[PDB]
């Protein structure tokens, strides 16, 4: 645990196969 | 939904509201002001509050949200700060859910403290509550421990003393930033935080045991998860995961998405000994989220699998072979479904897209997060697709049955999406099939063994008693072939019949408009696509064809819809043909009234001209000149009016000779919702229509002008000759219509590619019932302009295909509409969009557009 | 009913939300279900043929067997080729057995309708599936074998084309036609020969075995089961009131028959046998299938009487004060017998005026005890309630009653109880309102320290608690202030137009149909000066400038969008006969402004909206258009031409009116109250004050001679009902006369001999009361004060605000910061010329420059 | 039990206003 990357990955947004 | 009515579509007037509301104890020097049936305000009374400041929100669960209101405003009332909150459960649910935005969820509190009472605030808020955890905001970080997010946001509508009001656009100096709703919390430029929060901006904790899951793409970010691929460090094979946010995702009742993925969990677990069976590498929650990773098997889902292998065309399917495919697929799905009826796990989510298939046939099962472990109770189907909903809230293994059945029923004939609707809707399937599976040439052996596997199906069905409000729709069970005439006008009396059926239950449950529309086009109330008054002139047209009327309610409506359509001039402001001001006039002039419709007609010709933005048939000039070309053609305006629109004309050509693109724009080749940039074949948004717009201006003045700029215009669709697209309005059926239209005017070289196109556009299924992208159209141009009598095999061919889309009410057929479920009447599809293709068909009119 | 009923505003029909279980059956094939208007489902076969005027069964089941003999009835017809209706949902299933549904139509659940060739088929059949069977009986038809089947002779599906006269609900034997009979008893219509295997069935006839001994003598009217009536016992010849329980009818919302509440009423009554007053039963008996419960009834008048009776209404009445005496003894009786009766776990769960019964030497009595409970430990809501004595948020049965007490002797204090469904804790304005009151009439210190004492006494009773109601923003006020200068009435003013976002905005955002709220009888009204969502904005604009004050919130685009709504209203109002031309509305534009279209609509719309009218009055004849028509003459915008014509019909009305008075002046002595009924013809308005208003504006314009001996006559047509007995009770009010009359004497008072100014004098007292109970000017309180000093030719308009403002203060709820008026029957607020906000708002702007701009004076 | 006349009679409206 200990960690706020969770929110902070959660939108990158590619590919469209 | 619940609250989604049956039958017809619904924009937004059936907000019933039935649940239990949300509000708080009012006290003296307070208010509470209805806001847009979603909020409550509360303010204090002659406090100032300002605008520009930190706001609060909020958040919490189901189960103590009615508390933790409570708890909030007996902290709020006592102090001077404006308080607002959610209304009633339902909007919670809306707010908090699948389907909703993920910028906007958790909205539930929102208060809006000053600047100086502010640390003050925030320590009693988080004293009051200090428990009752919640969802977590993608707007700001979690302060303290309760669900406490401190948002720069936005505040009341400045005053009249103050300028730049400028809504969602939180002026922080003279210039104003867009408030963005990213998911990230991050801060506006410029804005100086206070000294007691700057302390809390940098609080950074450190590192921990690391996830090993590489992050490489993104696709369905619904509201807590999505459908995305990762990568493993250890495992080589590529891993897909789902994202459990806690408190967010919900359906009418009070079930999260953390324990659906729970219900995945406990279900994949058991089921790692099978074929398929997409183990849990790994299961755990890391910090506040739950995250579960599956293994993903190569395949395509089996739209994919059902549109590259069906026999649409006669070269495509070649020693044909598909019903052992369909049979072995089917035999393996009943057997792979009885394998885990054993050990009390089911699906009760039986989609497409959960049905994944690869190389030599295997079928694979996804998508298990809505498993259940008992069969012992009668719940209803919660969620569903559209079109494997069960009914009458049955045994959950039947429930997975009937989901086999319907699976079973697509892959024999591609036409599920309207079972929601009608009750037992796959007998159309299954009557309609073998008629034309005897017609292409299948073994019968193989035909027989596919309906045996389907009657053995539909004994485990429980067929049941139908309660549903939607006891007006039923299947056929009657359908015969067409030996004579007679068979034609006693079925077109039916489908006469069936019109007055579905108006009078339009009118008794709506009184905005007069017909039903899709929801593409229900607020458009005009023009030939989606109004009122076209689906009754087709009406009308057809009636007119019939030796008697036998029509209960014909004229009342006929010297109203004349009262209704002169006041939308003063009102829309939508130009073009279709769905366009002088589309309506077009009607009245084949409707009674001729001195008015020339009238409306002389009045409203100069404003529609110059008022279109584009170029195209749809929505542009080409449509006010064919109208005015129809009307100077039958000579109901003079020659001063008369002679400026071939002058109009020729500057719309003499620019689209030298210049052929100017508004062809990119070149897509979709249509899907028929908004964004089209394919643009065709007539209607099609960029073909002025061929169209040529051969009718050829057809009454002669020059070569006009010649070369059809065979220009001809030459510019003719590049598409390659596809998955022949239909009508969007598609390559047009072309045969303008060829076919145009025939003694264009080449043999030219008339060479109308033997080409018919064996494209000979396709023995599609999709939806309607003309323009439907089936219907396809057939009404099929054999528009053959200068010979056979009309009554045109009858015979479009009828007996017609057959897998109705569904009888009383004694009358009705046209099930677009997307399948949710029945309407218009041009796109509905009982217009077949009613034109049948007075077109047997009179070689094609009455969309004249033949000048 | 009362959770059906919008809160707040009134609401039209269309407010079905329909929050129940709906009723329907499995359709097979060859069958379908059609949909009729929103109360039945009825299914027929198709292909088979339906015929007209034949023998109806109708089928009544009662709640909990609803779904059972639903589902059997329809699994019968739907196996035959019977055509089948019945009801739509559970809520119109309640509705048709409740207790304010007429008698005539009442438990209609199953009205089959199978083919007249085959009966014997069907009855069989129908009485040997049902199995069991636990229907009412309905007031149709007599009960054809023990099942609850009926075979009434009705009607079927309307005439074809081959079918002439159609007739609905008329055709019964041949070419003449007769009503279809709608009495409760069972009534073979003249003519139609039954079948022969109904013959046997059409005699049936028992003998006797008893005859219910109590006589029956007079009734009146009857609501579903029981009634009003009186009747005598066979034994003794003491007078009895017995109530009659019809089996299964009368549900509330709950599962509840008038059944039980008898027998609740019965248990309560029993051990309540030696109390003095609350009647035992003298006879209980379940005869056929019915139930009686005879309970005697003593001497005694109700408590709304007993008020009306006994009120310092004026000086002369109720001579040497008192009153106080008599009020805290019957309030003190009142809090003994409660307390008694609250030992042995009994209340009571409604208290009303007709409920409580007093007589000679002030002794109370207890009446109408069928909403008794026997236990008090949990919390439940007031079910059903009078207007005025419901409660909030479940109490205990235990304060309940308490709370009644403190609403009825809050009444007993200043009768004003009508709104407390409206606004919780309205009590507080009738406690500070009455002190002052009694402290102006004279009366002692000590009645008043006594009588405030012991209501705070039962204010300290009632459950002080979170107000939940979607009702949270009407409060009281507690801010009663005298009034000491301009500014006292400046800010009542800004406050009284501010609340009106607030009051029009959440009208908006729930309904689309008018634009302002109006009251139950003005709300299908949208045209004119009576009900209409345009006189209220007028009369805003004068208020508005009559501040220095703007309240900018909302005026251009509401100015500009009710000419774009009220610009298709001048075509009568698409259904209109006498009132199509409704004149005075083109006086509103020309207050509006644009006075270029108000000329050419004035000149368009005058002629064809005179001939039409029938009964001669201002509002429902062609009498008040020629007030209106002869002021835009005065003021010179239409032509000489078009103004002979008027002057002409000018001149013929008073001949008309001075040859034979009779001919339309029928006023039948007696009060004609207001609304539909008596004819209203009290005077002006709803009357002939209306013509003597013509006659002192026409005469007051040009000089002629008839005009002043038809004006005499007009005005002695009303001073021979002179009527004043000793005060007032009566209907003084403006529109139905005395303060009306007043003010056509006090407009034209130099032209009147002395002989008619005597009266003035003596009606002044007369008009003079301190207490009033509707708001509004027309039929209330303030039409009064507007009337009274309105030409006193002297600068009192200070007086006449700290008088009317004071005496306003009694009817105001607080919208935050802004007032508002409930209206007539104020339950509902509202606001309109009536009974609302326009009422005071041309009350003051009339009262503080004296123009009176409900008429022209000119 | 058994009396007939209970709804035979209770059609009556006299009248009874004070």
């Amino acid at each position: 645990v200990s960690m706020a990357e969770e929110v902070l990955n959660l939108q990158l947004v590619s590919v469209q196969v | 939904f619940n609250l989604e009515h049956p039958f017809f579509f619904t924009n937004n007037d059936y907000s019933t509201d039935t649940s239990i509301k949300y509000q708080a104890s009012l006290p003296f020097n307070w208010h509470e002001v209805m806001n847009n049936d979603e909020w409550v305000y509360q303010y204090p009374i002659g406090k100032f509050v300002e605008r520009q400041g930190w706001k609060i929100h909020i958040s919490s669960e189901y189960n103590s949200s009615h508390e933790l209101l409570q708890d909030v405003a007996k902290i709020c009332h006592e102090m001077r700060i404006p308080f607002k909150h959610l209304s009633t459960e339902d909007k919670f649910i809306m707010r908090n859910g699948k389907v909703v935005s993920r910028g906007f969820s958790g909205k539930f509190i929102t208060c809006y403290p000053n600047q100086n009472e502010l640390e003050s605030v925030l320590q009693r808020l988080e004293s009051a509550l200090k428990q009752y955890n919640g969802p977590y905001i993608l707007s700001d970080k979690r302060w303290d421990e309760a669900p406490i997010y401190l948002r720069y946001g936005v505040f009341r509508p400045s005053r009249d003393d103050e300028k730049k009001v400028a809504i969602d656009e939180l002026i922080v100096g003279d210039e104003v930033v867009k408030d963005e709703r990213l998911p990230v919390f991050k801060i506006p430029k410029g804005i100086v935080p206070p000294d007691f929060l700057n302390k809390w901006l940098d609080k950074k904790d450190k590192k921990q045991g690391d996830f090993p899951f590489i992050i490489d793409n993104a696709i369905r970010f619904s509201n807590s998860g999505g459908i995305y691929n990762a990568r493993l460090k250890e495992d080589g094979k590529k891993i897909i995961l789902k994202e459990a946010r806690p408190y967010t995702g919900l359906g009418f009742d009070g079930t999260y998405s953390s324990e659906k993925l729970a219900s995945e969990c406990k279900a994949l677990k058991i089921l790692n000994e099978w074929s398929e069976a997409p183990k849990i590498y790994w299961h755990g929650k890391i910090w506040e989220h739950t995250f579960l990773g599956i293994e993903h098997m190569k395949g395509v889902p089996l739209n994919r699998w059902v549109t590259n292998n069906f026999p649409l065309y006669e070269v495509v399917d070649k020693t044909k072979d598909y019903l052992l495919r369909v049979s072995k697929i089917v035999e393996k799905l009943i057997d792979l479904t009885n394998k885990f009826h054993s050990e009390n796990v089911y699906h009760q989510d039986l989609h497409l897209g959960n049905i994944l298939v690869k190389d030599e046939d295997e079928i694979s099962i996804i998508d298990w997060e809505q498993a259940v472990f008992s069969n012992d109770e009668k719940v209803v189907h919660k969620v569903a697709a559209p079109g494997f909903r069960a009914w009458r809230e049955t045994l959950p293994s039947e429930i997975d049955w009937y989901g086999i059945r319907q699976i079973a029923h697509y892959l024999y004939m591609p036409l599920v999406t309207t079972s929601d609707l009608t009750y037992n809707y796959v007998s159309q399937t299954r009557i309609e099939g073998k008629k034309l599976f005897e017609s292409l040439g299948y073994t019968r052996e193989h035909i027989d063994y596919v309906e045996s596997l389907l009657s053995y199906l539909d004994s485990k069905c429980p067929q049941i008693e139908n309660i549903s409000r939607k006891k007006v729709l039923k299947p056929m069970h009657e359908i015969r072939t067409i030996e004579s005439e007679q068979d034609i006008q006693d079925f077109i009396i039916k489908l006469l019949r069936g019109f007055t059926l579905t108006y009078g239950q339009w009118r008794k449950e709506f009184q905005s408009r007069f017909f039903p529309v899709a929801y593409y086009g229900l607020n458009f109330n005009q023009g030939i696509a989606f109004s009122d008054l076209a689906i009754l002139w087709s009406y009308q047209q057809l009636a007119k064809k019939v030796k008697n009327f036998k029509f209960d309610d014909y004229y009342e409506i006929r010297t109203q819809v004349i009262n209704e359509a002169v006041n939308n001039f003063k009102k829309s402001s939508l130009s073009g043909l279709f769905d366009g001001k002088i589309g309506t006039i077009w009607l009245i002039y084949e409707f009674g009234e001729i001195d008015r419709a020339v009238e409306l007609f002389t009045t409203h010709f100069i404003e529609i001209f110059e008022n279109s933005q584009n170029k195209n048939l749809y929505s542009g000039q080409a449509g006010i000149l064919l109208v005015g070309l129809y009307f100077l053609s039958k000579g109901e305006i003079d020659n001063k009016l008369g002679e400026e629109i071939l002058i109009r004309l020729r500057e719309y050509t003499l620019n689209y000779i030298e210049n052929p693109e100017t508004f062809c724009k990119v070149g897509a080749s979709d249509v899907q919702s028929n908004d964004p940039y089209e394919n643009f074949g065709g007539l209607l948004y099609g960029h073909a229509g002025v061929a169209w717009l040529f051969g009718e201006a050829y057809k009454l003045t002669g020059e070569s002008i006009y010649k070369n700029g059809l065979e220009l215009a001809v030459d510019k669709e003719l590049v598409a000759y390659k596809r998955l697209l022949p239909y009508l309005a969007t598609g390559s059926a047009g072309l045969l219509l303008l060829i076919n239209r145009n025939k003694e005017i264009l080449s043999s070289k030219y008339l060479k590619y109308l033997t080409s196109l018919e064996r494209a556009t000979d396709v023995v299924f599609c999709v939806l019932p309607g003309l323009f992208n439907g089936f219907c159209g396809l057939e009404v141009a099929n054999n528009i302009y053959s200068d010979i009598d056979d009309n009554f095999s045109g009858q015979k061919k479009l009828i007996e295909q017609l057959y897998r889309y109705l569904c009888v009410i009383e004694e009358g057929f009705v046209i099930a509409g677009d997307n399948g479920l949710k029945i309407t009447t218009d041009i796109a599809s509905g009982f217009a969009g077949v009613a034109i293709g049948l007075v077109s068909i047997m009179d070689n009119k094609l009455t969309i557009l004249p033949q000048i």
